[PDB]
RNA sequence: UGAAAUGCGCAGAUACCGGGAGGAACGCCGAUGGCGAAGGCAGCCACCUGGUCCACCCGUGACGCUGAGGCGCGAAAGCGUGGGGAGCAAACCGGAUUAGAUACCCGGGUAGUCCACGCCCUAAACGAUGCGCGCUAGGUCUCUGGGUCUCCUGGGGGCCGAAGCUAACGCGUUAAGCGCGCCGCCUGGGGAGUACGGCCGCAAGGCUGAAACUCAAAGGAAUUGACGGGGGCCCGCACAAGCGGUGGAGC
């Protein structure tokens, strides 16, 4: 596709690769620093509001957000039917992370000088401890679309 | 009503619509379906291979209660659908049956033909 | 139908079942097959009838070949009289498309297409290759007969190819090869299959068939190239995947 999967250096605070990916999703204009800060501050936000350790909260969020099945269009003899299909494990992560950041940006709450609260709140809302929020919606909606046209 | 299990299925295709009726080994019809039978309206319902498919299944399912299992399929007439799908129209019905759950013993084409009734119009002849 | 419309349908169409009437054609088998001199000929049954191959080599004993003119046969369309007419369909009547559409597409529809009797006699009537005979490697598939029947032998249909032939393409025991016999035919292109005359025909038309004038070509095959919603293989931020943006505002 775009290119071969490049391996990402694990996170400085918690040496989790998945985290860095998330951070990359947040960052824009290569402002890697602001991006890391927002995620870290959110993690701190996750600590206070929620007793649980942030790393666990985030991972659980991504799980709720990953779509198992997605619908892809295809041209049949008549009309382009939307064929439902599985999603690559690689694909699911990129979608989940992307959707979180997008929904997070979606939130009204403008907290912290930046975005940092929206990420914090979004992740918790995602958790399935709380499996709500805009991110999960998209995920649920896609799956629903699939198997509709089973 | 009274379980039969073995019987005949008549698929009558036409450019207008598909009607399938299932019958006993004897020839007396157990149940029948068509595109009209299912709620689909005149143009689309009637012909569309999709419709033929639905009608075929409805015919089988209804027949299932009768305890039908194996059936001999008889195809009469040619016809299909306008639909984008390949729409042989008749074939879909033949397919829906094989899949419906009934085991189809055989498919037979016995489209009737006149000796020569009257002149056809419709750009035929 | 590309989309449609004309059209048909509530006097009930379409789709479905049963009954009847009528005309035309004969699915599968079916072939890369078979028959005939050609045109041409395919449901099944019987009658009448032509051609043709093979085996035995039994009979006649050169009785042979070709064949100007004749006579006959001769796809389709077409003509005459009568019959028939389901489907199809020139002309025609409409719908659409289009710049226009006297067309292509769609709905109708007469002659005709079918039968009989008579006439017409044409064609890319083609293998674009007259008939007979003899001689000149094979290989392969096939239809039909005989045999000592994992193959030989005779007749036929195809493919590939020796020698050779041919401008090339190609032909090559199914000759376009090597020979002989006889028939028909050609002699640059246009004018022209016209004019005139004759013969034939009910008619349409057919057969035969020029001249003046005019042009340096007309032409065959093959070569390189340019040109015009097939197949295979493969690329590029070409698409897809993804991030940011133009199209909105002011400048």
């Amino acid at each position: 596709r775009y290119a071969n999967k490049r391996f990402r250096k694990a996170q400085c605070p918690i040496i989790e690769r998945l985290t860095n990916s998330l951070m990359m999703n947040g960052r824009n204009n290569g402002k890697k620093l602001k991006a890391v800060r927002i995620i870290k501050h959110t993690l701190d936000i996750i600590n206070v509001l929620t007793d649980q350790n942030p790393i666990q909260v985030v991972v659980d969020a991504i799980t709720n957000t990953g779509p198992r099945e997605d619908t892809t269009r295809v041209g049949g003899g008549g009309a382009a039917r939307r064929q439902a299909v599985d999603v690559s494990p690689l694909r699911r992560v990129n979608q989940a992370i992307a959707l979180l950041t997008i929904g997070a940006r979606e939130a009204a709450f403008r907290n912290i000088k930046t975005i940092a609260e929206t990420l914090a709140e979004e992740l918790i809302n995602a958790a399935k401890g709380s499996s709500t929020s805009y991110a999960i919606k998209k995920k649920d909606e896609l799956e629903r679309v699939a198997k509709s046209n089973r | 009503d009274n379980s039969q299990v073995f019987g005949v299925a008549r698929i009558y295709a036409s450019f207008n619509d598909t009607f399938v009726h299932v019958t006993d080994l004897s020839g007396k019809e157990t149940i029948a379906r068509v595109t009209g039978g299912m709620k689909v309206k005149a143009d689309r319902d009637e012909s569309s291979p999709y419709a033929a498919m639905l009608a075929a299944q409805d015919v089988a399912a209804k027949c299932r209660e009768v305890g039908i299992t194996a059936v001999h399929v008889k195809i009469r007439a040619t016809g299909g659908t306008r639909t984008k799908t390949p729409g042989p129209g008749g074939q879909a019905a033949l397919r829906a049956l094989a899949r419906s759950g009934l085991r189809i013993g055989r498919i037979e084409d016995v489209t009737p033909v006149p000796s020569d009734s009257t002149r056809k119009k419709g750009g035929r002849r």
